[PDB]
């Protein structure tokens, strides 16, 4: 049998994941795929920072999340140093974390139309997006990846602004959102380049571990999104899509809908923020502010001391997940009582949804295996866990 | 809570299929659909010119490095080594010295530029305000043995400007 | 019958500036050929418009 | 959408001259007159005879009524 | 000569109006280029064509951050390029691996594998400093052909 | 690897491999191996001692033979020049041809390898690299 | 004279596509709300004549796993057949009156095929050696899909000639009688011709710098002669013997149009998967094709409207 | 007496291109499948049926219609029975 390895191949898509392929003619029935191009030390690394310090290194462990990677990690944190974090700041952390799914849910549709070999619909979205990173730049400190989250709440206010641009924005979202359900929904060659493949429905659907969709879309409904409360997010309504069978098909269309709720998040959420305070007020984990670290004597002392070393967090292993826009996010960070932290291994997606290409790709055709990876929305370096 | 998309049987009369079947066979979809969303050409070409014009900013953008100083020249910086203990890549290294005057000063002062990772918390650990992100993106020099900058850049690339630098702190300064 | 009703639009716009040097100098770098209306003062001949 | 418009009159100008220069070759060959043409054998035949009886050497030459009167 | 240096400013003209680039997504510095490539900073039709084959290319790129695992498979893909050609890599961990620079399976540099020509700093540079770059790289050809078989 | 001398044989592709001169006499001379010689620079730049004290290579086992010619036609199976061409990069029909058929096994009393030691290395492993033609296999 | 209109066919022909790259991209462009060449035009005019000249330049390194005489002959016959099919074309005066054409035309066709096995063949393994063979197995099964409807409007038309083909189109437009031909003809015609929507097609992979020009030269060749060959035969245009300048006015710029579709399908669709490719031929296309087959016979039978010939 | 001597140009245009290409401004000093073969098989012969089918343009002007009709289209209908037993097995194809 041929072992052809068609991986390395800078084919577009994302030339990376080497595989193998001993493919029985011209199905395929085996597949026994390489992974480790980027090991990158990240785990053995944050042995040595402090929890200030190492904080960025979640951010770069997305290609996308910028909002919602940092948050998987403050609130990992908050919960062992008992705090709640200040209610204006609770309306920013659902903002952002109700932004980067709109993110996501673009280069998860486009790029998958790339591999398939559409042109236009990678053009004809990214120059939208282009309205969008505006805001990071605004906010924080860069185009991507920003240091935003801290442990003590946000960083710093917003300024003034990003009220009338966000409306100005959301209000305009939906009619892009029609234009692609006119390019690849009511036509027939893309719903017959997907249908009934990957038809994983059983309980071996879950026994393999998989978070969503490629869960509830095919089937069984769960979320950690209205079982499991982050901050002020239960207080806003909307509902979660179900597709219908069991494919790839039945799980693309969540990602339409799922964009149809984020767009009404968003225009629920503006009329409910009040004005406020950012960071926490004890100032034992929130730095105090710039016309304060200047005048009194408490200030320096709280301040000069808290960028030397970090917090101090009480021992006790702690776990937590949330919805990341592709899966759940776990982080299992072991404390040990210093301004170092000890042991922090992650869990990220595709450890689950990319073992279970094996029992998804076999009894089809060759050309079928590229069509499955841009479903599951794979990104390596995220598989760095 | 719920809802069933792609769940709906289909019609089966008589009348109906002429839907479906003037659909296939004489493509009134994927003409009328796919034929006039492309077209949809004649809108303006959203595209920077770039070496003539050039996009938006943000005053908090971050950058090239520079240091600043006082009204008539002071160096700014009293070498109190904050923005080297939160550089996580440690491209800070500094050696300081007491200047014959007196007062302290520096002697080396290096930014890997090469391993800087631009947390840009150098900018918030100062209190004598001395290191500033100074907000212009031009570089990419021919070597590897050029980036490492030196004090003697560093000075001088904060003065090669400074009201760039003086206005955006000026109107910033108050959020943070 | 519009490739008249724009065309007196755009015959001041190409050729009631600078005439055919003003234009064939400032056509052989790129195709940024409208001419700016408002001019800037700095600071040695790039009037930025 | 003004740019494209020099982009179609290269290639579209491009095609016009083999057309232009066929039919102002033939038409040049015979001196203003179209080629016969020729597609059964027939019609071949003509074009055998009124050679050898046009003036000299030629089929794009005609005698008309005035050479035998 | 007047005559035969009259001809390089037509061929090294000629090779830095058309840059057939070949690009290595790796890490999060992918993700830029490709807001480069749509349409705002619109990176085709400025004399450089979008994606193209292995075989075709003059200008490599490298972006993100190399791993052991990948040194041997970029040495092969820059054996098969053709003669002239420009080694240019973005990304600050393409200059020394940024940080995750004291790790134990991280390519220290891009330089003591491949020689390259154009080093820009930043995490991401923000596809802003980067057509900067790329006018440096075609500002740096004003090499020649000609007087260089006619002196020797 | 990319010399002149060896790479003069087998880039003779031609209607006719004709050796220097269809005699098999003074050939062939000492044929170092590369590594040798970036050997002998690195141990007498602190050797010490080795100033006016000249020094010579010594090749290989031992002298050489005319098998070298057909050496290579049974094994491989029968930067800066221009734009397009250099004019005259030629074979060069002059001088070229007798440069190299005067071989002159020269005075053993250099001290001048071995003692700048240590080179030792034959040809008949070294041979498979640098030749390379369409077979590549067998 | 006739060695001057030889070369006035063959060099303003090849410009006719060399400056159709640059067209490809702007009307590429201008859907995506992106311009077209900017730095070295102005207009774009003058990037493909700097483009032309770098293939010549940069090294055509060969492959040592491969044969010589093989590897350059396909290139011979690309630029051969593929040019030659050009000739007995009228516009509106043919270079030679063929008395039969239309299957001249199949004729030169027909070894297009027998050009894309000899690259992947003789070169190297899997990819040229597996891959390179389905391209093949796919556009075998367009001739019979291209021939048959091809041979069901000749019944109406009159006979193989192509003079004859002007005046028996001169009140028609032929596509009102034939609007059902008038797709499987198009749409067999994109995919032998290897476009977009009808994709597979290490054939190119292996040619550097230099012979990767002509099989990308030659492959351009064939997509505007599949334009100005549906252009006579579908979308006839209107003759005067008095002004034959007219003609040629309205003749390319029908031509020119339906060179655009070729551009403008690919800015829309993904590709076909090849197991569905061919399964959409005989399933799909070859029963209508022997229908309409028996169609066109019994009709000008049953109107006494037999074409005279 | 040009066509032979048509054709002589565009041959000889081709084969002096590659010298310019591979040539001189150069100097550089399987397995078997079953189910990817019946189709070959099978197109040769509809390739043959339809030259039989080929004459029918000539095949109009001619003498007492219906021995000419009712045979033209049986050589469709042996091309087309020929389908239906095949159609019953086609494989992956
Ligand atoms: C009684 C009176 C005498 C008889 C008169 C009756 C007149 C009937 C006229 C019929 C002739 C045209 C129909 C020819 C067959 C068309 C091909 C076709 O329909 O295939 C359908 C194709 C296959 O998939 P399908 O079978 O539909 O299964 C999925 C079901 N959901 O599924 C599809 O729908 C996909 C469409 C094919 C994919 C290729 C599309 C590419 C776009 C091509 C654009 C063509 C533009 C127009 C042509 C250019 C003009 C020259
Ligand atoms: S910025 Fe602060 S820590 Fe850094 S050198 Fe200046 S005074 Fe010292
Ligand atoms: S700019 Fe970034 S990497 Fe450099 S010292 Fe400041 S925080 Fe550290
Ligand atoms: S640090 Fe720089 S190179 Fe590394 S992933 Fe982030 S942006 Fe890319």
């Amino acid at each position: 049998n041929l072992t052809l390895n068609f991986g390395p191949q800078h084919p577009a898509a994302h030339g990376v994941l080497r595989l193998v392929m001993e493919l029985s003619g011209e199905m395929v029935r085996k597949c026994d795929p390489h992974i480790g191009l980027l090991h990158r030390g990240t785990e053995k690394l944050i042995e040595y920072k402090t929890y200030l310090q190492a904080l960025p290194y979640f951010d770069r462990l997305d290609y996308v999340s910028m909002m919602c990677n940092e948050q998987a990690y403050s609130l990992a944190v908050e919960k062992l140093l008992n705090i709640q974090p200040p209610p204006r700041a609770q309306w920013i952390r659902v903002l952002f974390g109700e932004i980067t799914r709109l993110l996501n849910h673009i280069m998860a549709v486009t790029t998958h139309a790339l591999d398939i070999g559409a042109m236009t619909p990678f053009f004809w979205m990214f120059e939208e997006r282009e309205k969008m990173f505006e805001f990071y730049e605004r906010v924080s400190g860069a185009r991507m990846h920003a240091a935003y989250v801290r442990p003590g709440g946000v960083h710093q206010d917003l300024p003034l602004g990003l009220m009338d641009d966000i409306y100005e924005f959301s209000k305009n979202f939906s009619l892009r959102i029609d234009e692609l359900e006119e390019m690849l929904t009511n036509n027939r060659i893309w719903r017959n380049r997907t249908v009934d493949i990957g038809i994983v429905t059983a309980e071996d659907a879950l026994n393999y571990g998989f978070s969503g969709v490629m869960l509830r879309g095919s089937g069984i409904q769960w979320d950690l999104r209205k079982t499991q409360p982050y901050d002020v997010y239960d207080q806003v309504e909307f509902d979660v899509p179900i597709g219908s069978r069991g494919d790839c098909y039945d799980r693309y269309l969540c990602r339409v809908e799922e964009m149809r709720q984020s767009i009404r998040i968003i225009s629920q959420c503006l009329n409910k923020m009040p004005p406020g305070e950012i960071k926490v007020d004890d100032a034992k984990v929130s730095p105090p502010k710039r016309a304060e670290m200047k005048t009194s004597m408490e200030s320096l002392i709280h301040h000069f001391k808290l960028y030397t070393e970090g917090y101090q967090v009480p021992p006790g292993a702690t776990y937590t997940a949330i919805e990341a826009p592709k899966g759940e996010f776990g982080v299992y960070l072991v404390s040990d009582g210093s301004s170092r932290p000890y042991r922090c291994k992650i869990k990220a997606p595709g450890f689950a949804h990319l073992a279970g290409l094996d029992k998804m790709s076999k009894g089809h055709m060759l050309a079928d295996v590229v069509a499955i990876i841009g479903t599951q929305d794979i990104v390596f370096g995220e598989v760095d866990r | 809570t719920y809802k069933y998309v792609n769940l709906r049987e289909p019609s089966m009369d008589m009348k109906s299929v002429t839907d479906r079947a003037a659909q296939t066979l004489l493509w009134t979809e994927l003409i009328r659909g796919l034929g006039m969303t492309l077209s949809y050409l004649f809108r303006e070409p959203a595209t920077i010119n770039y070496p003539f014009e050039k996009g938006p900013l943000s005053p908090r953008f971050r950058g090239e490095h520079a240091l600043r100083r006082y009204p008539s020249g002071e160096e700014r910086c009293i070498a109190c080594k904050l923005c080297e203990a939160v550089c996580p890549a440690q491209a800070i290294t500094i050696e300081a010295e007491p200047r014959a005057d007196g007062s302290r000063r520096t002697t080396r002062y290096d930014i890997d530029m090469t391993k800087c990772i631009y947390c840009g918390f150098c900018q918030e650990a100062c209190p004598v305000d001395a290191i500033v992100e100074g907000p212009n993106f031009e570089f990419s020099t021919e070597t590897h043995e050029e980036l490492l900058y030196n004090k003697e850049k560093l000075l001088n690339n904060g003065d090669k400007w400074e009201a760039e630098i003086a206005a955006n702190i000026q109107a910033d300064y108050l959020y943070r | 019958m519009e490739l008249l009703q724009v065309l007196k639009r755009g015959l001041q716009q190409v050729s009631g500036h600078g005439g055919l040097r003003g234009y064939l100098r400032v056509l052989f770098r790129a195709n940024d050929v409208r001419v700016g209306t408002l001019v800037g003062e700095d600071k040695y001949g790039n009037k930025y418009y | 959408w003004f740019e494209v418009l020099p982009g179609i009159a290269v290639m579209g100008v491009c095609l016009f001259i083999p057309g232009m220069a066929t039919a102002r070759i033939h038409r040049f060959s015979n001196g203003g007159k179209e080629k016969r043409v020729a597609h059964y054998p027939y019609q071949w035949y003509l074009m055998e005879r009124d050679r050898r009886v046009s003036g000299v050497n030629r089929s794009y030459v005609s005698k008309g009524l005035e050479n035998i009167d | 000569e007047y005559v035969v240096a009259k001809l390089d400013d037509l061929i090294n003209w000629a090779r830095r109006s058309s840059l057939w680039p070949m690009t290595f997504g790796l890490a999060c510095c992918a993700v830029e280029m490709m807001h480069m490539a749509a349409p705002r900073y619109d990176m085709d039709r400025f004399g450089v064509v979008f994606r193209a084959s292995p075989r075709q290319s003059d200008v490599m790129i490298v972006a993100g951050t190399l791993t052991n695992k990948m040194a041997p498979a970029l040495r092969k893909v820059y054996d098969q390029m053709p003669e002239p050609r420009y080694v240019v890599s973005m990304g600050s961990c393409a200059n020394g691996g940024g940080y995750y620079h004291y790790s134990y399976s991280v390519v220290r540099g891009c330089d003591r594998i491949v020689p390259v020509d154009i080093y820009v700093p930043g995490c991401p540079p923000t596809a802003e400093a980067l057509l900067y770059g790329i006018l440096q790289l075609q500002k740096k050809i004003k090499r020649e052909k000609r007087l260089r078989i006619w002196y020797r | 690897r990319e010399d002149r001398f060896l790479n003069y044989f087998a880039n003779i592709r031609w209607f006719g491999g004709v050796p220097l001169i269809s005699l098999g006499k003074k050939t062939v001379k000492q044929p170092v191996y590369i590594v040798d010689v970036t050997k002998g620079i690195i141990n007498a730049i602190k050797d010490p001692d080795a100033r006016g004290k000249t020094f010579a290579f010594v090749g290989p086992s031992r002298y050489l033979l005319f098998d070298l010619v057909q050496y290579v036609f049974a094994v491989a199976h029968r930067i800066g020049r221009l734009f397009e061409i250099s004019p005259f990069e030629p074979w060069t029909t002059r001088d070229k041809v007798e440069r190299i058929h005067t071989t002159d096994k020269i005075l053993p009393h250099l001290p001048g390898l071995e003692d700048l030691g240590v080179e030792a290395t034959p040809l008949e492993l070294k041979a498979i690299e640098v030749l390379r033609r369409h077979r590549t296999y067998r | 004279m006739f060695m001057i209109n030889i070369l006035m066919l063959i060099i303003p022909i090849l410009l006719a596509v060399a400056f159709l790259t640059l067209v490809e991209r702007k009307v590429l462009g201008y859907m995506q709300l992106r311009k077209g060449p900017n730095v070295v035009g102005p207009y774009g005019l003058l990037q493909p004549i700097a483009d032309a000249i770098k293939l010549f330049i940069k090294e055509p390194l060969r492959p040592a796993t491969s044969s010589a005489s093989m590897f350059i002959l396909a290139p011979i016959m690309a630029l051969g057949l593929a040019l030659t099919m050009w000739i007995p074309l009228p516009m509106p005066y043919p270079l030679i009156n063929m008395n039969l054409g239309v299957l001249f035309m199949l004729a030169m066709s027909s070894l297009a095929v027998y050009s894309i096995l000899w690259s992947g063949w003789a070169s190297n393994s899997k990819y040229a050696l597996i891959g390179a063979l389905r391209a093949v197995a796919q556009t075998i099964s367009y001739e019979v899909t291209l021939a048959i409807i091809l041979l069901s409007v000749l019944l109406m038309s009159g006979s193989f000639t192509l003079s004859t083909l002007i005046t028996t189109q001169e009140q028609m437009w032929l596509i009102l009688p034939a609007w059902p031909l008038a797709m499987m003809w198009f749409i067999s015609t994109l995919a032998e011709t290897n476009r977009a929507p009808f994709d597979l097609t290490g054939f190119n992979v292996e040619y550097a710098a230099g012979p990767f020009a002509l099989f990308f030269m030659a492959e351009y060749a064939n997509i505007i002669m599949m334009n100005i060959f549906t252009a006579i035969l579908f979308l006839g245009t209107s003759h005067n013997p008095h002004m034959p300048e007219l003609y040629t006015i309205n003749f390319t710029i029908k031509s020119l149009l339906l060179t655009m579709s070729f551009l403008w399908i690919r800015a829309s669709y993904p590709r076909f998967r090849y197991d569905q490719l061919m399964h959409l031929l005989w399933k799909n296309f070859l029963p209508l094709t022997l229908a309409l087959c028996m169609w066109h016979v019994s009709l000008p039978i049953l109107t006494s409207g037999i074409p005279p010939q | 007496m040009n066509l032979m001597l048509a054709l002589l140009t565009n041959f000889t245009l081709a084969t002096l291109l590659v010298i310019i290409a591979f040539w001189l401004p150069q100097l550089n000093v399987l397995p078997f499948s079953m189910k990817f073969f019946l189709v070959a098989i099978t197109f040769l012969l509809f390739d043959l049926e339809i030259a039989l089918l080929l004459p029918l343009p000539w095949a109009s002007q001619t003498a007492n219609l219906n021995t000419m009709l009712t045979m033209a289209l049986f050589l469709i209908i042996l091309l087309a029975v020929s389908l239906a037993y095949e159609w019953t097995q086609k494989g992956l194809e």
